[PDB]
This record gives C-alpha cells, structure tokens and sequence, in this order.
C-alpha cells in the first residue's frame, strides 16, 4: 500500500490555508491535527479562490462525522466525501492535493 | 477565536 497523501500531522491553520491556496483544482485538501485543540482533526480545502476549515467531530459512540453521517475513521469519512458535498450550500467534493 | 464552517 502507500501512504495517503493528505495527511499533514501538526501544521498550523496558517500554513495549511498558505499550501491550499496554490492549489489549482477546487477541493483540493488535506488533514491536520488541530493545534487549537489538542486530539482534534481539521479537514483544510480550497474552493474557488477561497480556503475553509471543517472541524471533524467525534460522538458519544466514538464515531467522526462533519455534519449528520457518521464513519469509523479519518479514511472512510475522507474517502466518502470524494463523492458527498463536505459543505451544505457549496458542492465541494475531495480531490487529493497536486 | 478559530472558526470552522461546521460549528
């Protein structure tokens, strides 16, 4: 297997909305570990000139989710917003970073 | 404080 190429570990906001914005395509992404608060994941992606920030969440059964759906981990939840709008009024669908 | 979409 290889590795997934959008996780970043500990980068600031800063530096993942610098990295984004050079980005050609939209939906453009990556993963990193919150340094706001410690244990949390931020998803990162670009969108037309802009760059948002999603707070992954985590429930009372240990589950993520961004909005109602819920997965297993960082990779099914990542995986099914290739194909799923990460934003209710925008279409923003992952792309892998180029 | 940082703010996200979601929340």
């Amino acid at each position: 297997m290889k590795p997934h190429p959008w996780f970043f570990g500990k980068i600031p906001r800063a530096k993942a909305e610098e990295m984004l914005s050079k980005q050609r395509h939209d939906g453009a992404f990556l993963i990193r570990e919150s340094e706001s608060a410690p244990g949390d994941f931020s998803l990162s992606v670009k969108f037309g000139n802009d760059v948002q920030h999603f707070k992954v969440l985590r429930d009372g059964a240990g589950k993520y989710f961004l909005w109602v759906v819920k997965f297993n981990s960082l990779n099914e939840l990542v995986d099914y917003h290739r194909s799923t709008s990460v934003s209710r009024n925008q279409q923003i669908f992952l792309r892998d970073i180029e | 404080k940082p703010f996200y979409v979601n929340v």
